[PDB]
C-alpha cells in the first residue's frame, strides 16, 4: 500500500544541478516527515536531508548543506531534492524514506527503489548487445556509459536461473556486463529466448535473440 | 556530530549458527538506535527500532539490545535469506548517522561450478574486437580462479572477472571471465581453453572450443 | 528556552504504546518533561491516539500570553503538571465552560485554562485539531501520525502550582469577603456567583490575578504582595542515573533519607552525599529543581502558601448601570 517512486537521476557534469522527485502513494503524505538517504557505489548509507510533514522544518547533513534543498508538494504527494553545485562525492543512489511522525524522527519505515545520480564530465554511449551461444546462454552488453542497464528475458517470462552480472569498468572508461541463464538443453526449437537490454540514459532499448548456430 | 562504528566489518557463518553484530556511538543516544538490512539489489529494510523492538512482520530470530553507547544486533539461527549488509543508525540527534555496515556471508557445503565457454559472435567480430566469455554457475565458496589458454599458452592480463552476490536460496556464487582480444589476434590461433580449478572438483575442468 | 527538569523530549516509536503508571517522584517528573500526562489526558477524555510533544517535550509548549514568566523556570508546575502529581484535577470541558478569546487556537490539539472554580482542558480526537475560534475540532491533514509536536499543546495563563499550606475555613471566608470588596462591579466569573447582581452584562474577557487555596473557589486580587521562599524539602530535588534516566521509587527514597547518593551543592547540604567511592559504575545523582522557591502571597491582612497562583484570562459579567 505504501509506495515511494523516485525519478530524475542521470548523468550530470560537475557544477551541474539536478532535481529529484519521489512520488508517494498509499498513505496520508502530509502527516509524515520524509527523508533522503544516499549510497555511493560500493559504500554505506548516508543520510542527506529531512523535512517535516508540512515543510516548515528542513534539515541537512553538513556534506550537502547550502548546496541541496528539500521541499514537498502535499497536494501532489511528491517529495523533491534540489541538488546544486554537484561534485564527485555526490555520485550515489538516492532513496526517499517515509518517517513515523510529522516531526522528523529517524524511523525509515518505507523506502523508494532508488535513483542513480552520476557526476562526471564524460559522455553517454549506448551499449552493444551481442549473443552468447542443461545448457547456458546469454547476452553480452558491452561498451556503455553511464550505469545502469536492466536486462529482462522474454519480457520477464524467464526468471529461474537468470544471473545478471555486475558491470565491470573497462580501460576505455566504459562498462561491460553479461546476463546468462541456464535452460534444460531441449530448448533448441522447443523454446524461444530473447534478452531485453535497456539503457534509459541513452534511450537504447534492444531485444536480441539467442540461437544455436552451426 | 554523533559517529557510529560497527564491528565486525565482515562476517561468515553457516545456516543455523548464531550471529552477533555490535554498534557503538560516540555519545549517549539512550536507546535511540535502529537496525537496517539491505539485501543484494534491494533498498534497506528496518528490522529493529528503539534498539530492541521488532518491526512488524520481522521473524523472531532477529533481536537487539543496548542502551547508551554500546548496542548489539543478533540473529539467533541464521537462514539463507539473511544474506545482506546490516546498518545501525542513531536518531537521538536530528542529523542522523549510520554505521559503516556489516557484510554477512552464508557458509554452506562446497559446490563445484558448472563451467561453460562462449565464442565471440560473428556480429561482434566485424567491429574488430573479440570477447570470449567463460561462465562459472552456482558454486561455493567464492574462491576460484579461471586460467585462459590459447594454444595451451597461459593468457595473462587480458581478462576480467565479475562475480554475482550470494544467492538468497542457493547461497552460491556465479562468475564470469571475459577474455578480450583483437580480431587479428583472435584469428591467429585455434584452441581457446577455459580452465577452472575449484575446491569442489577433484581435478581441474577445461571447456574449450575450436573456431 | 527553559529546558527539561530531568528527561529530554521524547522520541516516541509507537502511537499505540501504553502509558505506565509510575510511582517514583522523579519518574513522574520525567513523564511531565515529555508531555506524557497531556497525552494521557488526550487519550482519556478525547479518544486520541498517540502522543503530543514529539522531540519537543514540555519546554516547547505554547502559552497565552506568549511571553510567560513562569515558563522560564522549568521547575514551576503548570496546572497539567500538578494534575499528574495528583495535587488537583484538570476537568474535561463541558459546553457551558466558556472558551476565552485571545489565544491562537488554530491547529491546537489540547488547551487548558484555569477557571474560577477549577481547571479545565479542551481536547481533540485523532485526525483533528481546533478551528480558529476553538469551538470545534476539524480534520487536520498533518496530525494523522499520532506523534505530534509540542506546540500543539496550549497552556493559558502565567501560572505556578505547588504544595499548599492548608488554611482554615475562617481564613478563606475572610479572604472571600476581601475579594468581593475589591471587585464590587463583578457579578459572575466563569458562570459562578461572585456577588449578587440580577443586573448583569454579557460575559467579557477578564485578565485577573488569583490564587488557589484549596477551597470552594479561587480568590482574585488587585493589590497583593508576592514573595518567594526557599524550603529545601525533598520534593525540591529530582534524582537520575547517568545513562538509565530517572531513578526508581526505592532508589530515590534511599538517596533522600540515607545520604548515600551524590548530588550538587544544595542536595549534599540537605540530605547528604558520599564521594571518594565512585568507580566506573553509575549510581543515582539528585539535583535541585530550577525554581524561585515557593510563592507566598500577602492579601487582605493575611499571608498564605497557595496551591496555585498566577495571572490568567477568565470570563466575567459586570454590574449593569
Ligand atoms: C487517564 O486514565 C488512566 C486510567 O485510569 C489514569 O491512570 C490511572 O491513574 C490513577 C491515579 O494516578 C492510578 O491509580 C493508582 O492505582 C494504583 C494501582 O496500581 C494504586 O496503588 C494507587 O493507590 C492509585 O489508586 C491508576 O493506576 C492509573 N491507571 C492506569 C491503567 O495507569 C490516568 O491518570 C488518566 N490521565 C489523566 C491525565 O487523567
Ligand atoms: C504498537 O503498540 C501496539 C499496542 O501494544 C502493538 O499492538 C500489539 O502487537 C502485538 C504484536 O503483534 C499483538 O500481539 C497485539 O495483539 C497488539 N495489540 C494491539 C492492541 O494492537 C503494536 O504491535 C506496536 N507496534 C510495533 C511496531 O511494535
Amino acid at each position: 500500500e505504501v509506495q515511494l517512486l523516485e525519478s530524475g537521476g542521470g548523468l550530470v557534469q560537475p557544477g551541474g544541478s539536478l532535481r529529484l522527485s519521489c512520488a508517494a502513494s498509499g498513505f496520508i503524505f502530509s502527516s509524515y516527515a520524509m527523508s533522503w538517504v544516499r549510497q555511493a557505489p560500493g559504500k554505506g548509507l548516508e543520510w542527506v536531508s529531512a523535512i517535516s510533514g508540512s515543510g516548515g522544518s528542513t534539515y541537512y547533513a553538513d556534506s550537502v548543506k547550502g548546496r541541496f534543498t528539500i521541499s514537498r508538494d502535499n497536494s501532489k504527494n511528491t517529495l523533491y531534492l534540489q541538488m546544486n553545485s554537484l561534485r564527485d562525492e555526490d555520485t550515489a543512489v538516492y532513496y526517499c524514506a517515509k518517517d513515523r511522525s510529522y516531526v522528523s524522527s529517524g524511523f525509515f519505515d518505507d523506502w523508494g527503489q532508488g535513483t542513480l545520480v552520476t557526476v562526471s564530465s564524460a559522455s553517454t554511449k549506448g551499449p552493444s548487445v551481442f549473443p552468447l551461444a542443461t545448457a547456458a546462454l546469454g547476452c553480452l552488453v558491452k561498451d556503455y556509459f553511464p550505469e545502469p542497464v536492466t536486462v529482462s528475458w522474454n519480457s520477464g517470462a524467464l526468471t529461474s536461473g537468470v544471473h545478471t552480472f555486475p558491470a565491470v569498468l573497462q580501460s576505455s572508461g566504459l562498462y561491460s556486463l553479461s546476463s546468462v541463464v541456464t535452460v534444460p538443453s531441449s530448448s533448441l526449437g522447443t523454446q524461444t529466448y530473447i534478452c531485453n537490454v535497456n539503457h534509459k540514459p541513452s534511450n537504447t532499448k534492444v531485444d536480441k535473440r539467442v540461437e544455436p548456430k552451426s | 556530530d554523533i559517529q557510529m562504528t560497527q564491528s565486525p566489518s565482515s562476517l561468515s557463518a553457516s545456516v543455523g549458527d548464531r550471529v552477533t553484530i555490535t554498534c557503538q556511538a560516540s555519545q549517549d543516544i539512550s536507546n535511540y538506535l535502529n537496525w537496517y538490512q539491505q539485501r543484494p539489489g534491494k533498498a534497506p529494510k528496518l528490522l529493529i527500532f528503539e534498539a530492541s523492538n521488532l518491526e512488524t512482520g520481522v521473524p523472531s530470530r532477529f533481536s537487539g539490545s543496548g542502551s547508551g553507547t554500546d548496542f548489539t544486533f543478533t540473529i539467533s539461527s541464521l537462514q539463507p535469506e539473511d544474506i545482506a549488509t546490516y546498518y545501525c543508525q542513531q536518531y537521538e540527534n536530528l542529523l542522523y548517522t549510520f554505521g559503516q555496515g556489516t557484510k554477512l556471508e552464508i557458509k554452506r557445503t562446497v559446490a563445484a561450478p558448472s563451467v561453460f565457454i562462449f565464442p565471440p559472435s560473428d556480429e561482434q567480430l566485424k567491429s574488430g574486437t573479440a570477447s570470449v566469455v567463460c561462465l562459472l554457475n552456482n558454486f561455493y565458496p567464492r574462491e576460484a580462479k579461471v586460467q585462459w589458454k590459447v594454444d595451451n599458452a597461459l593468457q595473462s592480463g587480458n581478462s576480467q572477472e565479475s562475480v554475482t552476490e550470494q544467492d538468497s536460496k542457493d547461497s552460491t556464487y556465479s562468475l564470469s571471465s571475459t577474455l578480450t582480444l583483437s580480431k587479428a589476434d583472435y584469428e591467429k590461433h585455434k584452441v581457446y581453453a577455459c580452465e577452472v580449478t575449484h575446491q569442489g572438483l577433484s581435478s581441474p575442468v577445461t571447456k574449450s572450443f575450436n573456431r | 528556552d527553559s529546558g527539561p527538569i530531568i528527561c529530554a523530549g521524547p522520541i516516541h516509536s509507537n502511537k499505540s504504546a501504553g502509558i505506565p503508571h509510575l510511582l517514583g517522584y522523579s519518574e513522574k517528573i520525567c513523564q511531565i518533561d515529555r508531555l506524557i500526562h497531556v497525552s494521557s489526558w488526550l487519550r482519556n477524555h478525547s479518544q486520541f491516539q498517540g502522543y503530543v510533544g514529539q522531540r519537543g517535550g514540555r519546554s516547547q509548549v505554547s502559552y497565552y500570553p506568549a511571553e510567560n514568566s513562569y515558563s522560564r523556570w522549568s521547575g514551576l508546575l503548570s496546572p497539567c503538571d500538578a494534575d499528574w502529581l495528583g495535587m488537583l484535577v484538570v476537568k474535561k470541558a463541558r459546553e457551558s465552560d466558556m472558551i476565552v478569546p485571545g489565544p491562537s487556537y488554530k491547529g491546537k490539539v489540547f488547551f487548558e485554562r484555569p477557571t474560577f472554580d477549577g481547571y479545565v482542558g479542551w481536547g481533540c480526537g485523532s485526525g483533528k485539531s481546533r478551528t480558529e475560534s476553538g469551538e470545534l475540532c476539524s480534520s487536520d491533514s498533518g496530525t494523522s501520525s499520532g506523534l505530534l509536536p509540542s506546540d500543539r499543546v496550549l497552556w493559558i495563563g502565567d501560572v505556578a502550582c505547588q504544595l499548599m499550606t492548608p488554611i482554615p475555613e475562617e481564613t478563606f471566608l475572610e479572604l472571600k469577603s476581601f475579594s468581593q470588596s475589591e471587585f464590587p462591579d463583578i457579578c459572575k466569573i466563569d458562570g459562578i456567583v461572585f456577588n449578587q447582581c440580577e443586573g448583569e452584562s454579557l460575559p467579557q474577557p477578564f485578565d485577573v490575578a488569583w490564587m488557589d487555596v484549596g477551597h470552594s473557589h479561587k480568590i482574585i486580587m488587585r493589590e497583593h504582595k508576592t514573595k518567594w521562599v526557599q524550603e529545601s524539602s525533598s520534593k525540591d530535588f529530582v534524582c537520575y542515573k547517568e545513562g538509565t534516566g530517572p531513578c526508581s521509587e526505592s532508589e530515590e527514597k534511599a538517596c533522600k533519607t540515607s545520604g548515600s547518593c551524590r548530588g550538587d551543592m544544595q542536595f549534599c547540604k540537605v540530605a547528604g552525599c558520599e564521594h571518594g567511592e565512585e568507580t566506573s559504575e553509575a549510581k543515582c545523582r539528585c539535583s535541585l529543581v530550577h525554581k524561585p522557591g515557593e510563592v507566598v502571597v500577602s492579601y487582605g491582612g493575611m499571608r498564605v502558601r497557595p496551591k496555585c497562583y498566577g495571572f490568567s484570562r477568565m470570563m466575567a459579567t459586570l454590574h449593569h448601570h
